[PDB]
RNA sequence: AUUUGGUUGCGGUGCUCU
DNA sequence: AGAGCACCGCAACCAAAT
């Protein structure tokens, strides 16, 4: 208390400056088992695809309103309604199907990256392409610096001997988030995931200590470089996380929400900014 | 469409002090006993000066935690990250005495615990281990001058096979009972409050893991031990004068079967001069009542807060000028009509739900987490450190960084900041330790306490009201 | 169970659809 | 008998905290 410093915090949420608001409903649909010929993959790549089936329409982004539609020419013909944001932001059941179409857009987004779904604890974690090998991954920063972390790394013991005999897999818990009427987050959670040899996972209880042994000595610097290293990875470069569909876009701005706070020091820290 | 972006907007909440003797303010708990010393030593003959402590341990444990508690009782030194204790003799801390009765030593025999080997199951085993747990504190209760004090050093070898024990009861499903809210609820009807010390605390060498250094086993025992003895460490300072603080919080019916939630009430007051006293849970829920969801309905509701304020005018003899209901879950429409037709008879109310979050979390780009006391508004987020680091002490005490607390839902007469002001000081009044602060306030965690185990009461026992039986 | 912080795993509930 | 989101309880192991 004997004097007051600014300091500038950091979280860990990516604010999300363009939002899809046009959900083109598509009330005639095939079942879930089936939907494979929607072909039509466009020339430009940077299109995606997501959908969903729900009371039978083909609730998606691709503008399935008209004729020619990256989406489901035959599933869906020309049979929408063009449900917007605005009209559904008030229903808590209509913004449920929007977050989830959203899941299903980043984890369509994480596909060109290789980053593999457990699809039960909602972690996206490496794995290395190829069996017995590590993965170690290069990545360019905000700034221009360019860096790489390891990934699907296999710790060698540190007395000179055999590896550890478990793959410490690097995975993120990202989550989306409504921060106002209309303000977003997208928020990014740091994790591990371990497995014996790769490609197998530890059962529920060793994972439980090797997850503790590590994280506790992770203290509030090493948790931050992390976040960091994962709005550069969900990045490669060109810092704003986009994703199109067609006059459609989602992108998001990859600036971690920053603030200030007037607080007395802490000696022996003194942050570089 | 551009989104309209979040406002992040913050500030920090000034760290309150707690009134030690003489009415001394001091931050910290530990260093405020030192100095100073417990709340309850001038204020008047609540202060224990004489303590007598009985044991059900066996025989090695017995002379174990006595041989502790007679090298720890008279001061243990600390290095630079531990502050040390100063003693709990009649001239040194706590200025309260230990004093070890030969008559009131019960002991666990070995015809007793190889009885317990007969039973086929492991339903019978556990329920003759607390059998013998329950017969060894009536032993104790029905002396003609029974023990101010019990620790129960209970052996490895039982605690290994009975402190936990899950199996299938047919009707019921998977069931999991603990020894600890079997043997606390046990010394409940006999009115003795206990403390189970194992062979891990008694017999850690120094330099050795998973227990802390022998300042804070000191530490966190002995004003877990002064408090339970009667007496009061210390009391806050900033707090109002007729807030009737309810901690309500849910909890599962025992078994893998049985679908339903009930609930768990702290009321936290202030008595005159004497500062907080806790309160809590003078009945048993019907099996009736229930509740299919996580929340709880309108009758339950009105029934509830009825008995809040049936605890209210019975030991201050005033209605309550405020209630602050604090609760894990977030207010649904059913619940919120109930809790305010029943708090008709009350000025003030101010329903308030918080949990700490799961994925959002501040950081800083230094090498010490973010402070103790922030309120960072994300918009409508808001989110309190009730942890990290602390400017009093200069340290964090913890490990990885500090969960936010989010404040889930509010609605009240009052403002986020002036109950989020409430909260951490509530936060600091854990007894159970000498730790600097918590994440939950006192009012959400003794109703985590006591609803863990209404689960193990046997029905036509009446629990009592006190934080010394739930500790 | 001296103690708190945090991690991991499992399960439950509300709502919508098949 | 499943899918999805949003939000909760509770049981094991760790580590003493830069
Ligand atoms: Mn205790």
């Amino acid at each position: 208390p004997e004097a007051m410093v600014t300091e500038t915090v950091y979280s860990n949420v990516l604010p999300i400056t363009q939002l899809p608001h046009y959900v083109y409903s598509g009330p005639c649909t095939v079942p879930e088992a089936e939907v494979k010929t929607l072909i039509k993959w466009p020339s430009d790549k940077r299109i995606l695809t997501p959908y969903i089936i729900r009371g039978g329409r083909l609730y998606a982004f691709n503008d399935l309103k008209d004729y020619e539609s990256p989406f489901a020419t035959i599933v869906d013909p020309y049979s929408a309604q063009r449900h917007t944001l605005n009209e559904w932001l008030d229903k808590p059941d209509e913004m449920r199907w929007y977050v989830e179409l959203l899941n299903r857009t980043v984890n369509k987004i994480t596909g060109h990256l290789r980053l593999k779904l457990d699809k039960e604890h909602h972690r996206y974690f490496f794995e290395p392409d190829e069996p017995g090998k590590d993965k170690s991954v290069t990545y360019q920063s905000v700034g221009g610096v360019r860096s790489e972390r390891k990934v699907a790394w296999n710790p060698h013991f540190k007395h000179n001997d055999m590896p550890k005999r478990y793959w410490e897999h690097l995975a993120v818990g990202l989550r989306f988030h409504r921060l106002g009427d209309m303000a977003w987050g997208f928020a990014i959670r740091p994790e591990r995931r371990f497995t014996k040899d790769g490609f197998e996972s530890l059962e529920g209880k060793a994972t439980g200590k090797k997850s503790t042994k590590k994280k506790s000595r992770m203290y509030n610097f090493d948790v931050l470089k992390e976040v960091q290293f994962w709005r550069d990875f969900l990045s490669q470069g060109n810092p704003r996380i986009t994703c199109l569909f067609g006059k459609q876009a989602l992108v998001i701005d990859n600036s971690l929400m920053s603030a200030a706070i007037t607080w007395p020091e802490i000696s022996g820290d003194q942050a570089n900014r | 469409m551009k989104t309209n972006t979040a406002t992040v907007r913050c500030e920090l909440f000034e760290e309150p002090s707690l009134e030690f003797a003489s009415s001394r303010l001091h931050l910290c708990p530990k260093r405020g006993i030192t100095i100073f010393g417990p709340r309850s030593l001038d204020m008047g003959k609540r202060h224990p000066d004489i303590v007598r402590v009985g044991f059900i341990g066996t025989g090695e444990t017995i002379d174990s935690a006595t041989r502790w508690l007679e090298s720890c009782a008279d001061g243990v030194e600390g290095d630079v990250a531990n502050y040390r204790f100063p003693g709990f003799r009649a001239d040194r801390g706590f200025f309260s005495d230990l004093s070890f009765d030969a008559e009131t030593v019960e002991r666990l025999t070995l015809r007793e615990l190889e009885a317990l080997a007969r039973p086929r199951t492991k339903r019978e085993r556990f329920e003759q281990a607390v059998a013998l747990l329950d017969d060894k504190l009536r032993l104790l209760s029905q002396k003609d001058r029974p023990p101010d004090y019990v620790v129960l050093a209970l052996p490895t070898e039982l605690v290994k096979a009975q402190g936990r024990v899950d199996y299938y009861d047919k009707q019921d499903g998977e069931v999991h009972r603990d020894l600890r809210r079997a043997i606390k609820a046990s010394a409940m009807k006999y009115r003795l409050p206990t403390q189970i010390l194992l062979q891990r605390t008694t017999e850690a060498t120094p330099g050795s893991k998973d227990v802390d250094h022998l300042s804070k086993c000191a530490w966190n025992f002995f004003t877990g031990l002064y408090y339970k003895t009667g007496g009061v460490p210390w009391i806050p300072a900033g707090l109002s004068n007729g807030t009737c603080y309810v901690g309500i919080s849910f909890h599962q019916l025992l078994g893998s079967k049985n679908s339903g939630y009930f609930t768990g009430l702290a009321q936290a007051f202030d008595e005159q001069g004497n500062g907080l006293v806790l309160r809590g849970q003078d009945f048993v829920w019907d099996v009736g009542k229930h509740g299919n969801s996580a929340h709880m309905p309108a009758p339950i509701a009105e029934e509830l807060v009825s008995r809040v304020l049936k605890r209210y005018r019975d030991e201050l003899k005033q209605s309550p000028r405020r209630v602050v209901i604090h609760k894990t879950t977030e207010f649904w429409p059913e619940e919120r009509a109930g809790l305010q037709s029943a708090l008709s008879g009350v000025d003030q109310f101010d329903l308030v739900a918080v949990r700490p979050t799961e994925d959002i979390r501040l950081f800083r780009d230094a090498r010490y987490p973010i402070l103790r006391g922030s309120h960072i508004s994300l918009g409508d987020m808001h989110l309190l450190y009730t942890t990290g680091y602390i400017s009093a002490l200069q340290a964090f005490p913890h490990g990885h960084v500090p969960l936010p607390l989010k404040l889930t839902d509010h609605l009240g007469d009052s403002s986020i900041s002036t109950v989020l002001r409430e909260l951490m000081v509530l936060t600091k009044m854990n007894w159970n330790s000498a730790n600097f602060g918590g994440l939950l306030p006192i009012t959400l965690r003794f109703s985590k306490l006591v609803g863990e185990i209404m689960k193990e009461i046997p029905n036509s026992v009446d629990p009592l009201p006190q934080f010394k039986y739930y500790m």
